[PDB]
RNA sequence: ACCUCGAUGUCGACUCAUCUCAUCCUCGAGCUGAAGCAGGUUCGAAGGGUUCGGCUGUUCGCCGAUUAAAGAGAUACGUGAGUUGGGUUCAAACCGUCGUGAGACAGGUUGGUCCCUAUCUAUUGUGCCCGUAGGAAGAUUGAAGAGUGUUGCUUCUAGUACGAGAGGACCGAAGCGAGGACACCUCUUAUGCUCCAGUUGUAGCGCCAGCUGCACCGCUGGGUAGUAACGUGUCUAUUAGAUAAACGCUGAAAGCAUCUAAGUGUGAAACUAUCUCAAAGAUUAAUCUUCCCAUUUCGCAAGAAAGUAAGAGCCGUCAAAGACGAUGACGUUGAUAGGUUACAGGUGUAAGCAUAGUGAUAUGUUGAGCUGAGUAAUACUAAUUGCUCGAGGACU
RNA sequence: AGCGAAAUUCCUAGUCGGGUAAAUUCCGUCCCGCUUGAAUGGUGUAACCAUCUCUUGACUGUCUCGGCUAUAGACUCGGUG
RNA sequence: CAAGGAACUCUGCAAAUUAACCCCGUAAGUUAGCGAGAAGGGGUGCUUAUGUAAAAGUAAGCCGCAGUGAAGAACGAGGGG
């Protein structure tokens, strides 16, 4: 449709109360007011979408063809860019304040880059199941289970392309739908929401429209102190 | 588990051909007649060209 | 822009009471909880004593250990949650800020006064 | 496994960490592996810290990071330190020593470095 | 952290003392059983005069978790022992008395005839 | 009676599962000796799933309990160059029998050794050179696929229809779910070994106190960042098209009639999408944008010779990275890492002084003291007074 | 004579009671016992077994359900190989 | 290492559980020797004093979360062959 996009850095991830006697775990993450730097029209690009620029830096650091074409442009020096679709509603160049795009109480969802794991194990990378131990059953314990499916050149004869095998864990740019919009913070640019936010503290995460509850809104009622003395 | 066939010297030279090495790094010392290596010590008593230590 | 994490605790400054009764892990207390039954936002006093008392500004958090019907019980109770009126009838004496022990050496229930 | 070379934790480590600060604290130069530095480095201006102040509690705290040598000993160490040492390194706010990357090693090619100090 | 075959206690007022945990109720491989849970048990410590006997195949819900639950408002109720009641297959228990308060945890799942009993509503 | 016995290692148990349908449930349709409910019946139908415990070495099989169900096969009676040999099939020993005798039992009985430094392909991740056609830097379309397509209970409609009476739905809606996967360590845990606290002796710091070497980090209680789940959030819905079976309208041959022949539809947990991953070595080599410049002047066809004004690489600091590689940031105008300072937070009233007690000990000093990783300012230190590749657009 | 599904019993997982929610194993019993049986000995038999098996209190990461701390490797670097 | 606690499994293999000293109590069987550390409980510290050749032990006060505070210390019972 025109699911909106935005976004920031996971800055903390924290608790906060809310209404009808309820604990909401809350992710914080600070934002700023991105800059256009390209609009993909469906006639022009034959797809419409938004070429956002964020994560500012000083006019003193880019790359020389990226920044002669930002002073080409006219633009500010910012230090990613990344498209998102259905999101041309505004024009080139412009600051994108997130009051603009969504409510503070409605559902949405959020893609980021998982965590580093690195070198993993099948066990943990497909979250396995070992069996007992006792009786001495051998050293090995940790591993891929038989591999074997088919031996002799009659059954299979080898192994099969696409096996869960253990690797390099984390760095996926992934989405999870379904989060709270919980908080705003106009004066400093940052949000609160629910759940529990994929990768580390300081990395990139976009948030969106969600795709399948958008017309849903249901906002979250703050539990207030009692405070009285 | 073991090998089944012997390999080839072609075949075996294209599996040592990623045992080669690169070019190292070369700096410039100015004071001392030397081109040691970057973020190093200089045998003239120096690091860089600040003085530091004994010229050996 | 660089980040400070002290806007972590910022954006908590709309949710904090500022009764602020200070208590150590061993005190003689009582929590009184305002729940809603259906309506009618009854006060249930929870007495006992702390067991634990750690956390990180809002996260801060306490335990609080009583007999009922020769079973103890013990509950969570989270500082900075609404509802929450805490009075202290004696202020204890402990070495430590957590009483593991407690949870086992539940003789002796009156503890040792400060001065 | 079963026995073999009994390893190098972290507690042989950090008792080599006591050495050597003692022994830079005596000449005020060490040559060895650039890695040892590295994790010496904050140890060594914690105690170039606590030696501003001299305080007997301070005293106390430090008598346990020094050892015994033949140059001096614990005592001669840390009046000479505590005398001399103390008020040198008083106006600047750290970076009180300084490790410079030296040639490779002749055995197992190990990238020398050497820790010093001056003002 | 209940499960099958766990040795619990009952503290109403019946003529037992240990039961076992046959088969907690949901989805295949529960493996887990909590405050308000039904499960079936297997009598395996009953005096000879009270109202059941051991071995008998019978209906509980389990009260009392030593290690404790989370409530919603994230106040977490734990105890010290495991205990349970046992129910004339229907939402009201088989016992006369209850021996310890009882958590609102597991009130909204009903079985009302058994917290109008309790010591307490925690 | 065979390619194989100059060797294709098995029964089972654990792990990995996959595919298929002669479908078990979940999906749909039709008939009934289908009042309702509960059904039986035949097909389309392979997306997901289909239990636990006792005994047997036993797979199997029997029994009990539970869900909607506890389906069936194949992959060398799959699965040791993934673990075990419980049985089984070395001698060893007995029981019952047989042979007179060595012994044997397709009888039981007790234990009774499972080798491997990975060459290649396939296969899961990550790099090196080149290509992608002047060089460099970003953003893409999507070529191709892959993951994923579980589902129960309660309530309302409603004890309503139906049914006479007991009994008792269908449709839709809401809530509660469970399970598995994804995500994080703020709520509960543990771990957190150069963090804190209490505490033991021994050997010493000459001695008292206080300390360190040793004792699983000496023991014990925890715990900063972090790590993991047993901690908490999401997910399974909904929907379009082609639709299978199936239900159809008009409508002939066959003047009736007919879902099919032309035309016109509905309709499946399956399929093409919509959820997620990913991407032009997609040689199918693509697209868009941006920057660099043509430093007089040659060669078998143009820059022998100044190889960039752009960038990258070598080297160092490192982390949100991270076996190495490689990723990202910073490189003196640098807060990138360390240190200083302060703070958060954790541990928990430090040492010592004074008072009381013969001594242990109690109180004030003191929530003091300390605190690897949490936060901020700080060039104080380390990132250099450094080097290399690196442009004239080969052609339509 | 004695013992008698036993280190013996194919049928057999024989029956029975206990055991066990649920036990082709176990305990005693039933005596037509395939092929038991009295120094190629038979039955009770005290104690004992790095003897075998079953149950039981406690006990635990055997398991439920796996994870973290330190090393020696596994990885990298230099030498050797 | 939070909880369960043999449920995994041919079977508690293994591991954990028990330990050392002093004080209570310890049964069946028994061939009188054993069983017996049976089965099971309490304490082990600091200071003063009572205490002895030395203690052990006891009284008062002192707390720690815990006082063979570290070290090394049988798990046990029943049935059957």
């Amino acid at each position: 449709m025109e699911i909106r996009g935005i976004f920031g850095v996971k800055v903390g991830m924290s608790q906060v109360f809310t209404t009808n006697n309820e604990r909401l775990p809350i992710t914080v993450i600070y934002c700023e007011p991105n800059q256009v730097a390209g609009v993909k029209t469906e006639a022009k690009d034959k797809y419409s979408a938004t070429l956002l620029s964020f994560d500012t830096v000083e006019n003193k650091k880019l790359n020389k063809p990226q920044q002669g074409f930002f002073e080409k442009n006219n633009l500010k020096p910012t230090k990613h860019l990344q498209e998102i679709r259905n999101m041309t509603g505004f024009e080139m160049g412009q600051q994108i304040t997130p009051q603009n795009l969504f409510q503070v109480g409605e559902y949405v969802d959020v893609s980021a880059i998982s965590k580093g794991r690195g070198f993993t194990g099948a066990i943990k990378r497909w979250n396995f199941k070992i069996g007992p131990l006792g009786h001495g059953a051998g050293y090995p314990h940790r591993f891929q289970g038989s591999v074997q499916a088919g031996r002799g050149g009659a059954s299979a004869q080898r192994v099969f392309k696409g096996k869960k095998m253990s690797g390099h864990y984390g760095h996926e740019k992934v989405t999870v739908q379904n989060l709270r919009i919980v908080g705003f913070d106009e004066a400093n640019m940052l949000v609160l929401v629910s759940g529990a936010i994929a990768g580390p503290e300081g990395g990139v995460v976009l948030i969106r429209t969600a795709k399948k509850k958008p017309g849903v809104v249901k906002p979250i009622e703050l539990a207030v102190q009692t405070e009285k003395a | 588990a073991v090998q089944q066939r012997r390999s080839s010297k072609h075949r075996r030279d294209k599996r040592r051909s990623h045992d080669a090495l690169t070019a190292q790094a070369l700096s410039v010392c100015q004071k001392c007649g030397k081109k040691k290596l970057f973020h190093r010590v200089c045998s003239c008593g120096m690091y860089g060209d600040l003085r530091v230590k004994k010229a050996y | 822009k660089i980040n400070k994490q002290a806007l972590i605790d910022l954006v908590e400054q709309k949710q904090l009471k500022a009764y602020v009764p200070e208590f150590s892990a061993g005190d003689e207390v009582n929590v009184a909880i305002k729940l809603k039954e259906k309506e009618k936002v009854r006060i249930q006093n929870f007495t006992g004593t702390v067991l634990r008392r750690r956390g990180k500004g809002i996260s801060e958090t306490f335990i609080v250990r009583k007999t009922t019907d020769g079973i103890p019980i013990e509950k969570n109770f989270q500082i900075h949650n609404p509802n929450i009126s805490i009075e202290l009838k004696r202020r204890g004496k402990v070495r430590r800020a957590y009483i593991s022990y407690m949870r086992e050496r539940s003789g002796k229930a009156a503890k040792i006064k400060e001065r | 496994s079963y026995i073999n070379k009994p390893g190098k934790t972290s507690a042989w480590r950090v008792m080599t960490v006591r050495q050597q600060v003692s022994a830079v604290l005596a000449y005020g130069k060490i040559e060895t592996t650039l890695k040892k530095a590295k994790n010496t480095q904050k140890r060594l201006d914690k105690l170039i810290t606590l030696a501003k102040v001299d305080n007997f509690n301070n005293r106390r705290q430090v008598k346990k990071w020094l050892l015994n040598t033949n140059l001096f000993d614990v005592d001669q160490l840390m009046d000479h330190l505590f005398s001399k040492v103390a008020p040198k390194y008083e106006k600047t706010p750290g970076g009180y020593s300084r490790v410079l990357k030296l040639g490779p090693r002749r055995g197992d090619a190990t990238e020398m470095a050497i820790l010093q100090l001056t003002d | 952290m209940v499960s099958f075959m766990t040795r619990l206690n009952v503290a109403d007022n019946t003529g037992a003392k240990q039961v076992g945990i046959i088969k907690v109720l949901g989805s295949t491989r529960k493996r887990y059983a909590f405050l308000g849970d039904v499960v079936v048990v297997s009598v395996k410590d009953a005096i000879p005069s009270g109202m059941v006997k051991k071995g008998q195949v019978l209906r509980a819900v389990i009260v009392r978790t030593k290690k404790g639950q989370q409530r919603k408002d994230g106040t977490h109720l734990k105890f010290d022992d495991n205990a349970c009641v046992l129910i004339k297959e229907d939402k009201s228990p088989r016992g006369t008395r209850i021996f310890g308060p009882v958590a609102r945890e597991l009130r909204e799942r009903g079985y009302n005839k058994i917290l109008s009993l309790a010591v307490e509503v925690v």
